[PDB]
């Protein structure tokens, strides 16, 4: 019977398809490692796929996954148990060390470029013809930490040109330097921008950008990570409200 | 609350974005349209420009010829009165030829011909739009996944309106153009074929439709959740994994025990969707051609 | 075993209950208080189902069916073999689903991400709790809920719909359906768009988001953007479910006749109500 041939074939295909799908999703973070970083014993029934190579634009090489996996950065943690499966305690300051919710990946130290080879993200002062077009403009607003203290003042929005959206607020600090706060972790309010992740005193600590009119992917990860970790690691100084 | 990033807090605007050229014939692109601050809270404020070559003209014109073949019928059915047209809009229906005319085009405008005309016009509209989905990919140097994905939808549509009625001997077996009539068609189809809940393909189709809601809820939630780390920038995350890809993967790994990569989620995405209409299409094509009653079939096939 | 990049994230912290007491993983799975809550609830949920199975007299998953209490029982308790087990298995299910959500919040807290996933899941829990709690409570009996069985639940769906004629005419349900279909359209397209960019014509370099917009603006005259679309899928799919819940919460409670007839309100507005011609005059 043709319905029976059809249905039975289909389950075969769905099996093959799931197989395919699952191996395609092992292109990163595999093979599995024990907590010491060595190759784990049981990997699983699905093999690593045959590798594929992406040609990056703008002369930026290729990326060829799966491949030799490495953090390319040292990890300040230490076991807390004598066996698998327990948390790993920061050996210093998790925020300054970039661990836990302060974690950052070691992405390239160049800026994401757009489809015409131009920095995707620029301070709005440098992005010709960009302006705030609706909503409250935060440039000038003071910035407040979860300790209810003033950390700085907003001095520019950093915009995504091709996507025409706000990605960071550049915030000037007590000492004149600036920091990028991810826009997703701020609350623009009538009369201030409130950042809840960090307390005022941890703002200096935000990773800085080597060049004042661009952010590299690496620096983005460092800043985004630093800011997120605050939620966890600044909760002592986080006053209720 | 923290920002949830469902709507934006500040909108910025800059010069109108005319797009990448690659190989696209710019003679056939339009100018930018207005910008909508309202759309801006959720997505992009920019409307236009739109590529509109010879195939687009064919598709839209043919597309309208469809919507006015039906319309004319509806106004007519209303006795030309706009009060009635508006009142009874959902009850009007352009119905296919009787079973007596089989696959012939020999049937009177008032009792089938107008249905065939509208079907002709729709068939030209969709297929032409299909070529568009390919060519626009092509002109930009991109993959053809969209065209291939679209073909899955086209399949179910083709089965319902063209392949199945052809294999059954009569245009009468096709769906009518009408809001309520097509819901009645759908219901009575299931009744006539033994309750389509007994059709395994219908079953799968439901699993994927729901699963599509499950997946996109998961996925969309996940990107929004890691958007403080640049998550939505999925292509550069594909070329250079960031803490956003890693936190997303690990959320899921720690929740359900396994997980996607940032390109890989999109293969689960494309397939979960595409398999809705793929399976469903098979389900219907078999209905009444190979299997008259799915309850009965069920009894004899597990 | 851990992902190549995972250890750095496995720091202590983020639990809502029990401090460190349950802050560990088993293989890839985070446990936590809500892991233990979930295990407890699933376990007992499953035993009690195997228990119902034994008393129906079957072990086949296509036959096992735990039925709610006969409508007689109203909103009270029924005995174990005749309505209770479903009642207690629903206490386990909701326990297990709600615990799973709170576990997801603990994972988010450890990982410093947003709480979107677990909030989203909450919508699915609500649809479920509409079909087994809010709707059966408002109607007056646990009997109006669906029974736990692979096929028997589909039996309930059909029955329930047909009680109101062709259920297609439920207007909340039309909105529901349109969201499920549009969601599926949006997934197809999003999947396909990213992949077409990651995976361009042979020999060619990866495309950029600008190519994704240019694609869609060329095709339909608009591009919602990469943040937009993720907002969109979440919105469509959560909308689909919210209207699913709504379309049932109103059915058998505020509207309980044939849904087809509901549309007479529009057909009979007094201006066109009596004009001759058309379908309805
Ligand atoms: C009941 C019967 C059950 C079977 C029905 C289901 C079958 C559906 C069709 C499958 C097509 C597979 C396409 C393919 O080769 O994928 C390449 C793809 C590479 O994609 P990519 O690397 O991103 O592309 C880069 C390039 O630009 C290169 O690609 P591109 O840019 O040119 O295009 C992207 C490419 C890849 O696109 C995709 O991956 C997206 C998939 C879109 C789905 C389209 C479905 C169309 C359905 C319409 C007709 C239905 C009729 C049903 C009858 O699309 C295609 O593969 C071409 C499709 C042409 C369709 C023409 C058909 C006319 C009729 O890899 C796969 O997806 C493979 C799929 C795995 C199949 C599982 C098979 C298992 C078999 C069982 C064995 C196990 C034993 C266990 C016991
Ligand atoms: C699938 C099994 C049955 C069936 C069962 C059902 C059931 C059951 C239901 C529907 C419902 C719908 N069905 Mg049906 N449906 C079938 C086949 C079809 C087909 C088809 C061509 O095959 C079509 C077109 C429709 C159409 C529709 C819609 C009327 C409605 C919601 C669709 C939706 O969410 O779309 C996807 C969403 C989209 C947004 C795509 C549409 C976008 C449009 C085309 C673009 C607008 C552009 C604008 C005009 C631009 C102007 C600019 C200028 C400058 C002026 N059905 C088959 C036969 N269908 C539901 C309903 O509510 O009916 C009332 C419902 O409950
Ligand atoms: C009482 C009714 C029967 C029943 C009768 C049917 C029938 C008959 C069919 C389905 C089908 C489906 N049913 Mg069923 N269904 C029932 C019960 C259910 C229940 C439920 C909770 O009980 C659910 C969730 C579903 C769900 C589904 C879907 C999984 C599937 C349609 C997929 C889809 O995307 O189509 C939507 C997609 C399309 C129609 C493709 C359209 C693509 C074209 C190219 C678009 C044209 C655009 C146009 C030109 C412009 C737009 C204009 C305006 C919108 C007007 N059914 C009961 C048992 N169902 C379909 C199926 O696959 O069955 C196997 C089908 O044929
Ligand atoms: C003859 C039958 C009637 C009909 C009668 C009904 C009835 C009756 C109902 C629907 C409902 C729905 N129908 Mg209708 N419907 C009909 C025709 C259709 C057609 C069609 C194409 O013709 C379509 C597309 C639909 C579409 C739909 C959806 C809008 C909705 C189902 C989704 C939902 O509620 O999800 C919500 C999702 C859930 C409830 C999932 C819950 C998941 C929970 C949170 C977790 C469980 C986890 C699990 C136990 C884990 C297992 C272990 C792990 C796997 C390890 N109907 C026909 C005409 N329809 C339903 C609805 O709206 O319900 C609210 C409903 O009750
Ligand atoms: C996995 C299957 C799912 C799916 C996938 C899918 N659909 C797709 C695609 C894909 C992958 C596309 O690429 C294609 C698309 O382009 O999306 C943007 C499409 C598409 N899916 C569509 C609809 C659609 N899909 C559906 C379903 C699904 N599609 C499934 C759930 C449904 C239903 C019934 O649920 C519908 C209704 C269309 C939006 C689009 C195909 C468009 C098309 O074929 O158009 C030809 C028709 C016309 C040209 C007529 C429209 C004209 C307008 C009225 C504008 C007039 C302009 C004029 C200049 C003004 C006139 C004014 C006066 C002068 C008169
Ligand atoms: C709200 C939009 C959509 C959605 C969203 C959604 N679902 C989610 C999430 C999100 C965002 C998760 O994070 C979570 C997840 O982990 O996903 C992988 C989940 C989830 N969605 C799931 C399923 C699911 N979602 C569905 C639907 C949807 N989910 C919507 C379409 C459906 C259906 C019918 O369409 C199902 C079946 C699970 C895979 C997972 C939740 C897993 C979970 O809670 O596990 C804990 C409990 C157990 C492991 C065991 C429970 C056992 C009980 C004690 C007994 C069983 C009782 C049951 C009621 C009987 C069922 C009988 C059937 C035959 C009807
Ligand atoms: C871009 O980013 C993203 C990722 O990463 C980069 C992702 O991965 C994902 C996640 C998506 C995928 C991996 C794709 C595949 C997903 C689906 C098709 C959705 C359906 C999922 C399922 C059907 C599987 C559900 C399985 C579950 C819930 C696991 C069952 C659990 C158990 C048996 C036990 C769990 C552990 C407990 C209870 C804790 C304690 C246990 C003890 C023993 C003690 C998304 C969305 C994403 O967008
Ligand atoms: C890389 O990333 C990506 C981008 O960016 C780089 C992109 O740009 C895009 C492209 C995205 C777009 C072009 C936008 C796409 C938009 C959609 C797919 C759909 C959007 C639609 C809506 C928001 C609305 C949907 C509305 C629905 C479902 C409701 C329909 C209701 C009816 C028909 C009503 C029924 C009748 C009645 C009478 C109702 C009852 C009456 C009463 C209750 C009264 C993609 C895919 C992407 O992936
Ligand atoms: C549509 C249902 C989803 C089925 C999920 C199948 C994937 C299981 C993958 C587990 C192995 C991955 N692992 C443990 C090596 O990381
Ligand atoms: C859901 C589709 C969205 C289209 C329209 C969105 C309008 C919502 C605007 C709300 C945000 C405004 N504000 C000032 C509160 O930020
Ligand atoms: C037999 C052809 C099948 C193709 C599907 C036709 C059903 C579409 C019904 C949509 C309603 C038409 N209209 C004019 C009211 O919009
Ligand atoms: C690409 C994602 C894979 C999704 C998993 C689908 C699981 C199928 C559910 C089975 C129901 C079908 N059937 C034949 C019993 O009717
Ligand atoms: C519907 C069933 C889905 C269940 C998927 C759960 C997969 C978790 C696998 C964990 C075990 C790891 N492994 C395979 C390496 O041993
Ligand atoms: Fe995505
Ligand atoms: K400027």
């Amino acid at each position: 019977d043709l319905a029976s041939l059809a249905i039975y074939s289909f389950w075969i295909f769905l099996a093959g398809l799931i197989y395919y799908l699952q191996t395609e999703n092992m292109r990163e973070g595999y093979p599995l490692e024990n907590e010491d970083g060595t190759p784990a014993a049981n990997q699983g029934p699905f093999p690593l796929p045959k590798p594929k190579t992406f040609i990056l634009p703008h002369g930026r090489g290729t990326l060829t996954v799966p491949g030799p996996e490495s953090e390319d950065r040292p990890i300040a943690l230490a076991r807390t148990a004598v066996s698998e499966g327990f948390p790993h305690a920061p050996t210093g300051d998790p925020m300054k060390d970039g661990v836990g919710p302060a974690s950052w990946v070691a992405r390239r130290d160049l800026p994401e470029l757009d489809g015409h080879g131009h920095n995707k993200i620029k301070p709005m002062k440098a992005a010709a013809g960009f302006h705030v077009s609706a909503g409250k403009n935060p440039i000038g607003l003071p910035v407040r930490g979860c300790d209810l203290e003033i950390a700085g003042k907003v001095v520019d929005i950093w915009v995504d040109i091709p996507e025409q959206m706000a990605r960071f607020l550049e915030v000037e600090l007590k000492d004149g330097s600036t920091r990028l706060l991810p826009m997703q972790m701020v609350k623009v309010q009538s009369n201030r921008v409130h950042v809840n992740a960090l307390s005022s005193d941890l703002f200096a600590g935000i990773p800085t950008i080597k060049s004042p009119t661009e952010v590299t992917l690496l620096e983005e990860d460092k800043i985004c990570g630093y800011v997120a970790g605050g939620l966890m690691y600044a909760a002592p100084k986080r006053k209720s409200v | 609350a923290e920002y949830q990033n469902i709507f934006s807090q500040v909108q910025v605007r800059g010069p109108a974005d005319l797009g990448m050229t690659e190989d696209v014939n710019l003679a056939n692109r339009s100018g930018v349209g207005p910008f909508s601050t309202l759309l801006g809270w959720f997505g992009n404020a920019q409307l236009g420009p739109i590529y509109l070559g010879s195939l687009g003209v064919l598709s839209l014109f043919s597309g309208l010829m469809w919507f006015f073949t039906i319309g004319i019928w509806f106004w007519y059915q209303a006795g030309w009165n706009p009060a009635v047209f508006l009142r009874d809009l959902f009850f009007f229906s352009l119905e296919p030829p009787a079973p007596e005319y089989g696959l012939s085009f020999a049937a009177p405008l008032k009792e089938g011909g107008l249905w065939l005309i509208a079907s002709f016009f729709m068939f030209v509209a969709v297929w032409s739009w299909w070529g568009r989905t390919y060519l626009r990919a092509q002109a930009l140097g991109m993959g053809k996944h969209t065209a291939w994905a679209f073909l899955s939808a086209i399949w179910l549509w083709m089965v319902l309106g063209f392949i199945r009625p052809i294999l059954m001997g009569s245009w009468s077996e096709a769906v009518p153009y009408g809001i309520f009539s097509h819901l009645d068609w759908t219901n009575n189809f299931s009744l006539v074929h033994g309750n389509l809940f007994y059709n395994p393909f219908h079953g799968l189709s439901i699993a994927f439709l729901y699963g599509s809601a499950l997946l996109f809820a998961m996925h969309g939630a996940t990107i929004l959740a890691v958007s403080r780390f640049g998550g939505e920038r999925e292509l550069e995350q594909i070329a250079d994994r960031g803490t956003a890809a890693e936190r997303a993967a690990l959320f899921w790994r720690w929740t359900m025990g396994f997980n996607a990569t940032m390109e890989g989620i999109h293969r689960w995405a494309i397939w979960m969707a595409v398999l809705v209409t793929l399976t469903g299409g098979i389900g219907i094509l078999l209905s009444g051609t190979v299997v008259d009653n799915w309850y009965v079939w069920g009894q004899n096939h597990g | 075993a851990l992902l190549s990049f995972e250890r750095k994230y496995r720091v202590p912290g983020g639990t809502l209950v029990g401090g460190n007491l349950f802050d560990f993983w088993v293989g890839p799975f985070y446990v936590g208080f809500f892991g233990v809550a979930t295990f407890f609830f699933a376990a007992l949920g499953i035993i009690l189902i195997a228990w119902s199975a034994v008393l129906q007299g079957t072990w086949n998953p296509q036959l096992i069916s735990v039925y709610p209490p006969a409508l007689e029982y109203g909103l009270g308790g029924a005995p174990l073999a005749k309505g209770g087990l479903w009642q207690i298995i629903t206490i386990c299910a909701t326990g297990a689903f709600v615990s799973w959500a709170l576990r997801e919040v603990e994972i988010c807290r450890k990982l410093g991400i947003g709480y979107h996933i677990p909030f989203a899941f909450a919508f699915a829990i609500l649809a479920y709790l509409t079909l087994v709690l809010f709707r059966p409570v408002m109607m007056g009996a646990w009997g109006y809920a669906f029974p736990y069985g692979i096929w028997t639940h589909l039996d309930w769906v059909s029955n329930t719909g047909y009680t109101y004629g062709n259920f297609h005419y439920n207007p909340a349900h039309m909105i529901a359906i349109s969201f499920f279909f549009t969601n599926a359209l949006a997934l197809a397209l999003h999947g396909a768009l990213v992949l077409s960019a990651a995976n361009p014509e042979k020999g060619k370099e990866m495309r950029t988001p600008d190519h994704e917009d240019t694609f869609f603006r060329d095709l339909v005259g608009y591009s919602i953007g990469t943040l937009g679309i993720h907002r969109l899928g979440l919105l469509l799919s959560l909308s689909a479910v919210f209207f699913s819940a709504l379309c049932m919460i109103i059915t058998g409670t505020i509207w309980f006749d044939q849904w087809v007839d509901w549309w007479q309100w529009w057909v009979k507005l007094p201006w066109w109500a009596n004009i001759p011609g058309g379908i309805n005059g």
